[PDB]
RNA sequence: AAACUCAGUUGACACAAAAUAGACUACGAAAGUGGCUUUAACAUAUCUGAACACACAAUAGCUAAGACCCAAACUGGGAUUAGAUACCCCACUAUGCUUAGCCCUAAACCUCAACAGUUAAUCAACAAAACUGCUCGCCAGAACACUACGAGCCACAGCUUAAAACUCAAA
RNA sequence: GAGGAGACAAGUCGUAACAUGGUAAGUGUACUGGAAAGUGCACUUGGACGAACC
């Protein structure tokens, strides 16, 4: 339930003081905002962790290493699926709000 | 109105060029500015279709009713 | 670029050429029709069907040329290989017959698995947080390291360090250095880690 | 029964133990996680100090001590050494916001100890003292 | 960097300030009032009514006595800087608190006076739509000017009221 | 005599204000400082916080 705005701004016939101040109409836009924007550094810190306790001789540390691969290979992975999955949508609903769009005025 | 329920700018451009405007409007369109208005329901298939129908059959009578008389008169 | 985007870059592959009409998947058999009806590039003057050809050492040709004298560095690649077949079967005939089992004259392996030593497994990359750049650790594509354990290879060749010493030589002895996990490129490696490890501090200014 | 993320209440009667041991009786590791430094002390059921780490005792200087990889080393270094003086399970009770909140726990853990739990204790005053001014930079 | 060898757990402990509730919008004339309990208590069966008196008036500030956890003008130190009388860090004081007086200023602004009424033929612009009736206060180019003088005041570098001369065609 | 205002009018030291004016601006008040001004307490928006969830 939206809080009221009965009474909340400083209007002519509103006894008391204004309770809300807003810098901008409280009145609905017709768009929304734009989409606002380490990995696997576990594994990276046991290969480093290896390295760091047997020289980086990377002889004795074969499996820690492969790990930090895949690992990182499969961040790629996440990174492009994720991608092409992103690729609701700020654009659909910016279309949907322009289809319904809010009318601040008497027509 | 438009498909954004604002009224259709025709109305206005129309009564801007003095062409009279019959006009189908519903309780939330603007009849300041239709020569006739007609008060009803636009929005339902069942309404829509029997205006239709009724211009469409006035229109043809209209018609039909000039060819007649024009052919009476021509022909006296 | 002459060629149009339509031109599709060529296949070289006899075995996938001659590979069994019914072993085609449905999407393999698609893909065959389709370039049945697609502009193809012409074949690279570098490349061939040959048998022996081998992509890795084309590569490295290619990243040691100077000014387009392809002659040149091919006579070094091959004057390299050479040098380094002959010292292994210098070495395998005074070895003893039991070391001659793991002594291996292979050149082209023991190219590619010098290379595969010196390929640095993460890298040190600019990364900006707040406006501030720092060399944050970073796990590195594979032709990224690949690429840099040629570079390094060739710029340690290259250095002047090795005066009076002609490129075959240096080279064949720096490959079986890596070969046998020792030298100054497998040293780079090891310094190019410790100081990721040393700056592991600063992992997390990655966002990637 | 069915897993709940509660405590269980002293006094009450119930059936969970740990290492043959009431949930009371776990020995109890405080974590400070200040805004440049992440102490640890791990105390027994009774108060009775067993282990300590902290950013600084682990080198860290400066800056470096208000990263996540320092609070996971002052947080090892502490479950070391509170494995050595006979610590599985341990509570855990983090009083701060720091870069090291979680770092600690972490390091704690791959210290070889247990976590079965995790309390917040921050301290948040009702409108107690008047923290310091704002920074204008 | 400077600063302290004070730091952590547990327990005892304020004349300081009153998370969540509060996405509530109430109380008061305004300033203001958001921990708890109790006592007293929130004027006017008609509205306006003070430079003409009475009573109030946040923060800051003075006077005298206490408290002092924390915060903190000034001050000192550490940085930064061409400089740094600042911004950043540390310590500490007046001060913020309680008592008794003073002081009587705020962008004290919801910049929108009180009361009664209307939504009809709108309305420079923006802002918080436009008006009607009645009353009080106030305004009449800018700057000189929250000024000088005069006057009043527990005010002594103050507050209230407050001009004029020169100047300009703008503000 | 010295102050104050204004005007005329090119300089000297800074860049305080107008943009988030590079520390948001300002009112009252107190201390401090070549100098604009800085800071402390409260107050104002005659600033913003990007206005579905993230
Ligand atoms: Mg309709
Ligand atoms: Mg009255
Ligand atoms: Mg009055
Ligand atoms: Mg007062
Ligand atoms: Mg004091
Ligand atoms: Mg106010
Ligand atoms: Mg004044
Ligand atoms: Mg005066
Ligand atoms: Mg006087
Ligand atoms: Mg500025
Ligand atoms: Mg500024
Ligand atoms: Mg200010
Ligand atoms: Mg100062």
């Amino acid at each position: 339930a939206t809080p009221s705005l009965r009474g909340r701004l400083a209007r002519f016939g509103n006894p008391r003081k204004p309770v809300l101040k807003p810098n901008k109409p409280l009145i609905l836009a017709n768009r929304v905002g734009e989409r606002r924007r380490a990995t696997c550094i576990t594994e990276m810190s046991v290969m480093m962790a290896c390295w760091k306790q047997n020289e980086f001789r990377d002889d004795a540390c074969r499996k820690e290493i492969q790990g930090f691969l895949d690992c990182a290979a499969r961040a790629q992975e996440a990174r492009k699926m994720r991608s092409i999955q992103e690729t609701l949508l700020p654009n659909k609903l910016n279309k949907l709000l322009q289809r319904f769009p809010n009318k601040p005025y008497l027509s | 109105l438009n498909n954004i329920f604002e009224p259709h700018v025709a109305v206005r451009d129309a009564a801007k060029m003095n062409i009279p405007t019959v006009g189908i409007v519903d309780t939330n369109c603007n009849p300041c500015l239709i020569t006739y208005p007609v008060p009803g329901n636009d929005d339902s298939p069942l309404a829509v279709h029997l205006y239709c129908r009724l211009f469409q059959t006035a229109i043809t009578r209209a018609k039909e009713k000039r060819q007649q008389v024009e052919a009476l008169y021509r022909l006296q | 670029s002459r060629y149009s985007p339509e031109f599709k870059d060529p296949l070289i592959d006899k075995e996938y050429y001659r590979k069994p009409v019914e072993e085609l998947t449905e999407e393999e058999k698609y893909v065959r029709e389709l370039k049945k009806t697609q502009l193809i590039k012409a074949a690279p003057a570098g490349k061939t069907s040959s048998v022996f050809e081998d992509p890795v050492i084309s590569k490295f040709t290619n990243m040691m040329m100077i000014g387009g004298n392809k002659v040149l560095a091919r006579s070094l690649m091959i004057q390299t290989l050479e040098a380094v077949k002959r010292k292994q079967f210098e070495k395998y005939h005074a070895a003893s017959a039991e070391e001659q089992a793991t002594i291996e004259r292979n050149p082209y392996t023991i190219f590619h698995q010098a290379l595969k030593n010196c390929e640095p497994m993460i890298g040190l990359v600019p990364i900006l947080k707040g406006g501030r750049f720092y060399q944050v650790p970073v796990p590195l594509p594979d032709r990224r390291r690949r690429f840099l354990a040629m570079k390094w290879m060739i710029t340690e060749c290259r250095d002047k360090k090795h005066q009076r010493t002609l490129m075959p030589e240096k080279l064949s002895h720096k490959l079986l250095e890596a070969f046998h996990n020792q030298g100054p490129v497998i040293k780079r490696k090891h310094d190019l880690h410790k100081m990721a490890e040393a700056n592991r501090a600063l992992a997390h200014y990655r966002w990637w | 029964t069915k897993f709940s993320i509660y405590p269980p209440i002293p006094g009450e009667e119930s059936s969970l133990r740990w290492a043959g041991k009431k949930f009371e009786e776990i020995p109890i590791a405080h974590i400070k996680a200040s805004h440049n430094n992440t102490q640890i002390q791990v105390v027994s059921a009774s108060n009775e100090p067993l282990a300590f780490a902290s950013c600084g005792t682990e080198g860290f200087r400066n800056a470096k001590k208000g990263t996540g990889i320092a609070a996971q080393t002052a947080g090892i270094a502490a479950a070391a050494r509170a494995k050595q003086k006979g610590v599985i399970h341990i509570r855990v009770v983090v009083k701060g916001l720091g870069p090291g909140r979680l770092s600690a726990m972490h390091g704690l853990i791959m210290g070889g100890l247990e976590v079965i739990s995790i309390t917040d204790n921050t301290p948040i005053p009702h409108n107690g003292c008047r923290p310091r001014k704002a920074r204008k930079l």
